[PDB]
């Protein structure tokens, strides 16, 4: 023996969607092929509640709208390597001697590391594509803003002047609101202004309450990202609502189901014809919960799964003030 | 049955060796086109001046304009 | 499923999935009067007709110490 | 009443000046600001 | 350029380098 | 299929008869808060009481 | 507030306790944003029982 040293090839932190906290506005399910996937819509059958609080008033309505949703296709790719002469090594089952044997075995850990690397990059991808297609979705805060204190006064005749006061109004919105976590440092004002952002969304459609729970009876009522810095300031801000609680993510992917309704569209096609003759499992794991004015956030860093990497992250822009 | 109860979760604040229940209207009254009636519209009116005088080797000034605020907070103009 | 989608002959016709969509329609959030939290400020009792109640008043005997 | 002011000097100073100057009203040589007797203005703003 | 006459005033509240919020025959509401 | 429009025409049925038993509900609120509302004075009208 | 009102006539104790000790005094109703800002604003009073 000349001289031995040490040598250590670390194993990378593994990650997948649904463990993480970002699952949380996402109701993903594993389909086959999308060759039959014709459109883009999906017709969503949605309910709205009447108040029947007046005797000379009959609301009178069928209370059955629809909604028409159309879809966006994101492929995400990644190239895959591998040498083929240690391919030779397993698909022809080598049974020599033992440094057969060790040659065999490590020509396995090759095509394994090279397995979970392509299997953990392909995860990565698609928290990559999530995050930008709901990018693509969210407007600025005085935006919305400015949206919900203009929804009782919308468009009825054409008014510039009206146009020109909202202009005022969000750009009054807007300075005021800038760099507000950079501005201030005390935790009240924060609070009330992370309370009206969590207030100003509106709730989704189609959404199971007995997934992503607490511990306790509250239901998650959202999420929220963001980078390092800004939630480790966030963290050390205000930890009196800061805790950690077990949530209840789903156990795997949902799995579609079939409708009823195309086996009586199937049997009225065959009556022109001649003659006829998991999803409700869950899992727990380990996330921190945000209590905000009766409303419940999962805080999510981004970090670990944008670290080394050389993909910079969509959610540091670079704006351009003059 | 007029003595059976049953349990449940809400919020109580403690209010000065009294337990008040605090509850939001918004679940009941969210996309529907009746109007709550906790949201009021009060009409409060206000009045301001514009061009007094003060009574009483550089002279005081005599004002002909007023600056008032604004919902966008801009600076008004009336004279 | 496979005379049912497909169709009971397979020859001179068959029946093909020209593109497939997913539809859904939501349940709303129930609430009830009872399980709010309003009803801590009320005493409500299920009657059943109202034409043998005559009169507005009622009557409360209370003491005082 | 409301925040009344004559130029625009002592209006940005103020607005721009901090907190709790909507109750004071100052009277200079000439010119004079009064201001409101609630606060309604830096309850709006300041809040957002 | 700029002259010199013109006020501070305008330069404390955020508006433009034009000075105009190309018809100046309409005043300004703004300011 | 005739079992299957049955089935339908049940769960038309039924949600219906959920939207007009629960929208009962959300207007006995109202008249609840609407009958509290008309029996309350503002603070100050209690406090100089 | 809270003690500005009176108590009511007809009450059963037994009705409307929670897990300790304390009979509920009271009820307070408000919109989304003022009992946003008072569940932000007071949480070392609020809690869930």
């Amino acid at each position: 023996f000349e001289a031995i040293f040490g040598t250590f090839c670390n194993r990378l932190e593994w990650v997948y969607f649904l463990t993480s906290g970002l699952a949380a506005a996402a109701h993903a399910i594993k389909f086959h092929d999308l060759n039959k996937l014709t459109t883009g819509k999906m017709l969503f059958h949605v309910q709205v509640p009447r108040v029947a609080s007046g005797a000379g008033l009959p609301t009178s309505r069928q209370t059955t709208i629809m909604v028409t949703k159309y879809s966006e296709k994101s492929p995400i790719t990644i190239p895959f390597e591998l040498s083929a002469a240690c391919l030779t090594y397993l698909r022809e089952t080598f049974e020599g001697t033992i440094l057969d044997k060790i040659l065999n075995v490590e020509a396995m850990h090759t095509v394994l590391r090279a397995l979970k690397n392509t299997a953990d990059a392909m995860e990565r991808g698609l928290i990559h594509s999530f995050l930008q297609t709901l990018l693509r979705k969210a407007p600025p805060y005085f935006v919305v803003q400015t949206l919900v204190e203009n929804a009782t006064l919308a468009r009825q005749a054409l008014n510039r002047i009206q146009r020109s006061n909202i202009l005022q109004s969000f750009k009054a919105k807007m300075l005021a609101t800038l760099f507000l976590l950079n501005r201030t440092r005390d935790r009240d004002y924060v609070l009330k202004f992370l309370t009206r952002l969590a207030e100003a969304a509106t709730d989704s459609i189609l959404d199971n309450p007995t997934t992503y729970t607490t511990s306790s009876g509250a239901k998650i009522s959202g999420v929220m990202v963001s980078t390092a810095n800004v939630m480790q300031i966030i963290m050390s801000l205000l930890s009196s609502h800061i805790t950690k609680e077990t949530v209840s993510a789903p156990a795997t992917y949902g799995n579609f189901v079939l409708s009823p309704e195309n086996a009586v569209t199937a049997i009225s096609y065959h009556s022109i014809l001649a003659d006829f003759n998991g999803a409700h499992s869950l899992t727990p794991l380990s996330m921190d919960v945000i209590r905000l004015g009766e409303k419940t956030v999962i805080m999510e860093n981004l970090r670990r799964v944008y670290k080394n990497t050389d993909t910079k992250d969509p959610l540091e822009r670079n704006v351009d003030l003059t | 049955g007029a003595h059976s109860l049953t349990p449940l979760s809400m919020d109580v604040i403690r209010l000065g060796e009294k337990t008040v229940i605090m509850e939001n209207l918004r679940r009941v009254y969210k996309n529907t086109d009746t109007k709550d009636p906790l949201e009021r519209n009060v009409d409060l009116t206000f009045f301001f001046p514009v061009g007094l005088y003060l009574p009483e080797t550089v002279r005081n000034a005599l004002p002909t304009t007023a600056y008032l605020l604004n919902r966008d907070r801009a600076v008004q103009k009336i004279d | 499923a496979l005379r049912i989608y497909y169709g009971d002959d397979p020859e001179r016709y068959n029946i093909h999935f020209e593109a497939i969509f997913g539809t859904f329609c939501n349940r709303l959030e129930w609430v009830y009067f009872l399980t709010s939290g309003l009803a801590a400020a009320a005493h409500a009792i299920k009657f059943h007709d109202l034409n043998k109640l005559t009169t507005g008043k009622m009557l409360f005997h209370v003491q005082v110490p | 009443p409301i925040l009344s002011t004559t130029t625009l000097a002592l209006m940005e100073t103020k607005l721009k000046g901090g907190a709790g100057a909507f109750a004071t009203s100052e009277t200079h040589f000439g010119n004079y600001v009064v201001g409101e007797i609630i606060p309604l203005q830096q309850s709006m703003l300041f809040n957002s | 350029l700029t002259p010199v006459t013109m006020d501070v005033n305008y330069f404390k509240i955020p508006n433009n380098p034009r000075g105009r919020a190309y018809d100046h025959r309409e005043a300004d509401a703004q300011t």
